[PDB]
């Protein structure tokens, strides 16, 4: 019992690690996404403030 | 024609001309100034009045000072003369050697080939390395991108890669420095000097430098890859040849641009990069092409701003590229050289169309080995070497005996590794590794491959380090 | 000077110039400069007009001189164009002479309406398996073509123009199509390689190219698209049939973006503004198809957008899926993997050619399309049965480049997949399987692929025949 | 359209010819005055960047030429400055003293003495705005500049003439590693080698007044003033000010750069001049750009950083360090000024917040530091201890996150994890306790070869203490032939080994 645990915990750790790899790797293009926008975002406020003067 | 300054703001300095208008790209020059102050026109505000971009430091001008036409755009001086001098972005020499003396002179502004100055099929450039050739060759005239960039191995394969294609198809090579640390820039041209790619004694350089400053204005570092296209347009076709271009860094190209169109009052796009920046770049990038008369492959050096692919500049510049290699520190540190991922380089004519299908084959079987050998090593470092079958262990075996191949001794490192450096022709790669893969050495020891020339040179080691 | 026809440029720079004059300039109307170059009217404006240069603005100054030429934005339009690469302004650029054309039509000229159109009945053959099966493609329809860099869409797209011959060459005038390939934003060294790889294929003699390279003003690069729907419109209004194949029409969109920034209109979202919708609807809804009382004609539509980092719920990636009819998604997974075309059936669609498909192919198709689906939802005894016949059919659906195929061959090799003959064979040697049977009966039973053909359905002579063919070169393998 | 010099008084005094009796090529008249940004009249003879004087005692400088007026910045409150004001040329670009008269003095970005020691001696002056050399007078980095600090000197290697770039959080050490560089020079300066003395320059920019009163009393506390210059632009100084101190600090490094001598300029802070040149850039109606800095903020920096260069003995082999301070905001070293000054600079010092608390304080972040010019801005002695130190440095990070497990591993990784925390709390360093070459070389020596892996961790920041001692008491002999030979000698090895031994022979 003991070494087929410790087999079946192995494979579960590698299977979650790969999951997580996943689940880094769409959250990264989410972020980078999101940060573009974010730099988008703030300077068409500036320049809109500043062509509204 | 003379005009008058009207209005200096930052870098940006308006003038005046009476007479008649200069057309816009064109070249102004300052008179009453200490030091050659050249202004490109980029506008035409109306009223007789046009708006340039300062190519050097615009403190010190007066509202009036006069400025000389000089009507044509900014022209330097190209031909064989230019080899081995660095000069700035409007050719003035900067390496204190006197001046360049040539009968010829070319404006940077130029357009890309017509449609019909334009070869119709691809080619292949053989740089003479194992790695660059067999994985990812480079396509002739096409732009190939060059990733890493830190203590990798970047300017000795640059100068490797001058050294091979001035001695195999005898071409010259320009290095267009864009927005280049004054500090690596002198540390380039001594290393240059010792290597022998340039030589100030007996004129047989086979490059010529063009430096754009990291602190020279926004105007100056966006124009320097337009002076270093120019010297090598010369060579293409004047000279007829296949030219090398060299342009590092890229994203300081973007940056360059984007800060002028800034200055110039212009609404940022996407990320806060200029509006043209996608035109920006192909202006620049179309020039870099085979003509039926020679060709130019250049080689940019390419950052990734936010580690990020697909920010508008690399997302922009990967538009163009023809190929790709990617130096990695963990390749350097196996003492491997080039350090060159035979993995993740890449390259668009690895298609059995046009590098033929044995090349192709060929270059397939070493990524699968090479991606199994990545793969048993996760088994390796987890269940242990004594995990694997023998159709496995064997392919363990094939495939270090591959990397420790596909490393190169180069003639412009032999004060770094001890031996003396091999160019190997293409067929001698493309054998070698068949030979690998089809197991014919697969009783040599590793050893034997390391850093060695052609496969006949690994049979040599293997002879005199067993016996 | 004449201020009515004539005006002078007052302002040149952004490559928008401010000319003072033309007081009887049309909106959207055609000025020439005195260099040589040309530009359209946008402004109108009480006091000057803002003229966009399809050109350089290097070669304008302010001074010069501005002549109305006194028609709407137009191309030159006809047979005449076939075989001939071409500018955005229907210039000649292969040095091969000029274009000699009787026919001008306005670029800007609207989509035909609700009642001159009708659904979609005829079959656009592409010659790719993937595509043919799976996600067929009608005549009038506007099948979006969307992926990444470097996955595999102009090869659609040249499969699809080397295709048409097959028709071109024959003499029924209702197959015949006349295919166009618009080039936004894009190398021309590829430009021209393409040009060559289709003069090989003679595929020129019915094929215009439009090139706006990157090279090329953003004017230019906006005005392409508009100038190929016009040279496609020609064939659409005359009873013939078209095909335009827009590529990318992203790089339009990045260079009308240029052109509104440097406008100084407000940047909305991704610094776009907020005529992209505009920009492409305006477009892809003159990718009609007639009826009968309108000449019958029919132009098809294949945009191409390039995805970043596969990412389809972008800005313009959605625009252009909900202008278009259907969707080729290309996946990048799959490309590298070496699944080639990488179509993802799975978010692939048609909206409209399913109806146009050929029966022969519609009877084998539908099961194969029943079977990739349940294999799909599966990746004992059922389950390795549907992992076995998925992948075999996932092999076959692999093809090589610039090697289409026509309706019968791909009814053959489909039907030897999906009738179960392969589910013994391993799983590596299907294309060798595949490109030994399409030698067998291309060499020898041509009788069998002519009948299929001919009468557009597999019947049941036709499909026993098939049946013995297959089985027996299955035992001769 | 409109223009900001059309006011009706400037046409009232145009139509009935009164505009002859002004001089409008020497004087001018400020048409407007807001948020230290006067908009001027006149002044048609004036040069970009020029100094003027307005008529209440201010200085201002004239930084936006546009064709009906001059955009002056003031340099101090607008409250003096009023409409219809009379400003006057000074005639010269903006320049400040230089000289040894400097050292010890506390001064403003125009150097005038803030700290009431009387006037500034001011033989020579210099212009702030002077280019920087060229590709030719430098030369390779290749003597290195002692920060006394065991992490910076061992994995962070700093030459003279190489721009670092101490880029970190808010409160992680930045300063520290500053003053404790600006400190430990006293053992150089105290003695007679001449090429080896390092004067020092610390350019405050926008720091509040106090900070800058208790830094000054903890340099004069080592008695590390009378080479030291101060150039305080603090909070309440106008934007220009704060502006032009890193220029006038630069100038005054490059007066010790072109005679012979060496120089270290530390701009902390260069974030806050980006601000400052942010405020008056946006005053001046100038096309903003991401996050609203100027389009030339990456020229601002650059043109500054690149006056720190290593000039060739043909020139005088004098040089001028720069270690540029910028503060991260969370960890973001992909912001704009923070990826400019990256991109710029030679190298980084990353410091960290999850290091400082857990104890590894300076907070050096190896991994994410780098300089690359490396090795070559290291002894011989230091390179052979430090190669093998950073060897098993990178080999301890790539297995650290096991170091929670480290039972029931392999024994290669049980080994790798105890080398690696004797490291780390090796590099552990004191505050203002800055260290030898031959101190440092002699406690990472005993280190890496092992003569540690007996003691428990939580006792090496008191080996390392005690066998200093014993080491700087008893044997100095051996540390100064390590020092003035500059490598370990095959017989100074021995006697190394030995003396490690031995006083670890009995520790407890
Ligand atoms: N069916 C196929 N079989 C094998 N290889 C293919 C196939 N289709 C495309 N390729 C390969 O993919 C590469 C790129 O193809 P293609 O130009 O069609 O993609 P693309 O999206 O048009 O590229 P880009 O986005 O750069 O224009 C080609 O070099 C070709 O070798
Ligand atoms: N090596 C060290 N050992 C012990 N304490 C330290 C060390 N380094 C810094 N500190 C302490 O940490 C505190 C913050 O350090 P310091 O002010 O130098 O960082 P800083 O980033 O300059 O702060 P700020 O940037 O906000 O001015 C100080 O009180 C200092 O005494
Ligand atoms: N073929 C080679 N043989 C030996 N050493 C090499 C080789 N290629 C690169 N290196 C090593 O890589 C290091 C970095 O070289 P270089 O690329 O010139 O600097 P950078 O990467 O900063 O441009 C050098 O110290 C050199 O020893
Ligand atoms: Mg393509
Ligand atoms: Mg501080």
């Amino acid at each position: 019992s003991t070494t087929s645990e410790q087999s079946a915990r192995m494979t579960a750790m590698d299977n979650a690690s790969k999951n997580a790899s996943e689940m880094i790797d769409k959250l990264t293009l989410t972020f980078n996404r999101t940060r573009q926008a974010v730099i988008t975002k703030e300077l068409i406020e500036i320049i809109s403030g500043a062509a509204a003067l | 024609t003379t005009g008058r300054i009207v209005a200096v703001i930052g870098a940006v300095v308006d003038v005046q001309f009476d007479e008649g208008l200069p057309p816009i790209l064109n070249a102004l020059e300052v008179q009453g100034r200490e030091t050659r102050l050249v202004l490109e026109v980029a506008q035409h505000l109306g009223e007789s009045t046009v708006r340039t971009i300062a190519m050097d430091g615009t403190e010190g001008l007066v509202r009036g000072q006069k400025v000389l036409d000089s009507g044509a755009p900014i022209r330097i001086p190209v031909g064989p003369e230019t080899l081995g001098r660095i000069m700035n972005v409007i050719g003035e020499p900067i390496d204190e050697r006197g001046p360049i003396k040539t009968k010829q002179f070319a404006a940077i502004h130029a357009e890309a080939p017509e449609f019909v100055e334009m070869s119709v099929e691809q080619e292949i450039l053989v740089t003479g390395i194992k790695v660059v050739d067999l994985l990812a060759p480079y396509a002739k005239g096409g732009k190939i991108g060059l990733f890493g960039g830190a203590g990798v191995g970047k300017t000795v394969l640059i100068m490797e890669l001058i050294n091979n294609v001035a001695k195999a198809h005898g071409g010259y090579s320009v290095f267009a420095g864009v927005g280049e640390r004054t500090r690596e820039g002198n540390d380039l041209y001594h290393e240059m000097i010792e290597s022998g790619v340039i030589n100030l004694k007996d004129a047989t350089s086979k490059v010529a430098l063009v430096y754009g400053q990291m602190n020279e204005p926004p105007g100056a570092r966006a124009r320097v890859a337009l002076t270093g296209l120019t010297v090598a347009e010369y060579f293409r076709d004047q000279e007829g040849q296949d030219v090398l271009l060299f342009i590092d860094n890229i994203f300081r190209f973007t940056q360059a641009g984007s800060e002028v169109s800034a200055l110039l009052g212009r609404i940022p796009s996407a990320v806060g990069y200029q509006p043209t920046l996608a035109t920006d770049m192909g202006t620049m990038q179309e020039r870099i092409t085979t003509t039926k008369k020679g060709s130019i492959t250049s080689v940019q050096a390419i950052y990734v701003p936010a580690d990020d692919l697909t920010d508008p500049a690399p997302a922009t510049t990967f538009a163009h590229l023809d190929a790709t290699t990617v130096l990695s520190r963990a390749i350097a540190e196996l003492g491997i050289y080039p350090a060159v991922d035979p993995l993740d380089s890449t390259s668009r004519i690895m298609d059995p169309n046009i590098v033929g299908s044995e090349h192709y084959d060929v270059a397939r079987g070493v990524q699968k080995i090479l991606q199994d050998y990545k793969s048993l090593q996760d088994i390796i470092a987890i269940l242990g070497m004594d995990e694997l079958s023998e159709e496995d262990k064997l392919t363990v075996s094939r495939a270090r005996k591959i990397q420790r191949f596909l490393s190169q001794p180069f003639q412009v490192a032999e004060v770094f590794t001890g031996h003396l450096g091999k160019l190997v022709p293409l067929k001698e790669t493309i054998k070698g590794f068949q030979q690998i893969l089809a197991g014919e050495y697969d009783h040599l020891p590793e050893q034997a491959f390391y850093m060695v020339g052609p496969i006949e040179e690994a049979v040599a080691k293997a002879d005199k380090l067993a016996e | 000077v004449d201020l009515e026809e004539t005006g002078r440029v007052l302002s040149i720079g952004d490559g928008i110039a401010r000319v003072h004059g033309l007081r009887n300039v049309q909106a959207e109307e055609m000025v020439e400069f005195s260099s040589g170059l040309k530009g359209m009217s946008l402004n109108l404006e009480p006091d000057n007009v803002g003229v966009v240069v399809f050109g350089n603005d290097k070669l304008i100054k302010e001074g010069d001189i501005v002549k109305r030429t006194g028609a709407i934005v137009d191309v030159p339009v006809g047979e005449e164009l076939l075989g001939r690469v071409v500018d955005a302004l229907g210039n000649a650029i292969d040095g091969k002479g000029p274009i000699g054309s009787k026919a001008r039509r306005r670029v800007g000229l609207k989509a035909p309406g609700i009642i001159p159109r009708i659904s979609v009945r005829e079959p656009m053959q592409t010659g790719i398996k993937a595509v043919d099966s799976l996600v067929p493609i009608g005549r009038g329809q506007r099948e979006l073509i969307i992926g990444d860099r470097q996955t595999g869409k102009t090869s659609i797209a040249i499969d699809t123009i080397i295709n048409q011959k097959r028709f071109n060459d024959g003499t029924d005038e209702k197959k015949k199509l006349y295919c166009i390939y618009v080039a936004i934003g894009q190398k021309r060294s590829t430009v021209a390689q393409l040009v060559k790889r289709l003069t090989d294929a003679d595929a020129m003699k019915y094929t215009i190219v439009v090139s706006a390279t990157a090279s090329d003003a953003a004017p230019l690069q906006y005005l392409a698209p508009y100038s190929g729907c016009s040279m496609g419109e020609y064939f659409r209004d005359n009873g013939k049939h078209a095909l335009i194949i827009y590529d990318d029409l992203s790089k339009q969109a990045v260079a009308y973006r240029q052109m509104s920034l440097l406008l100084r209109r407000p940047p909305g979202r991704e610094a776009y503004p907020g005529d992209v919708f505009y920009l492409h609807s305006r477009l892809l809804e003159r990718a009609a198809k007639m009826n009968d009382a309108f000449g019958g004609g029919s132009l098809t539509a294949l945009p191409v957008i390039e995805t970043q980092a596969g990412d389809v719920s972008a800005y313009i990636p959605t625009n252009v899926i909900s202008i278009t009819d259907g969707q080729i998604f290309l996946e990048t997974e799959l490309f590298y993997k070496g699944i080639r075309p990488a179509i993802n059936v799975g978010l692939s669609v048609s909206r409209v050619g399913s109806a146009a498909q050929t029966r022969a192919m519609k009877q084998v198709a539908g099961t194969m399309k029943l079977e990739l689906a349940q294999y799909r939802e599966v990746a004992d005894a059922a389950t390795q049965q549907l992992l076995s016949r998925g992948v075999r059919l996932t092999e076959l659906l692999k093809q090589g480049q610039y090697s289409p195929m026509a309706i019968e061959e791909q009814v053959a090799v489909i039907y030897a997949g999906v009738r179960g003959y392969l589910d013994k064979l391993e799983p590596s040697k299907i294309t060798k399987f595949e490109n030994a049977f399409l030698s067998h009966v291309i060499s020898q039973h041509q009788a069998l692929l002519s009948k299929i053909r001919t009468d557009g359905k597999i019947s049941e002579e036709s499909d026993a025949k098939l049946k013995e063919i297959v089985t027996n070169f299955l035992a001769g393998f």
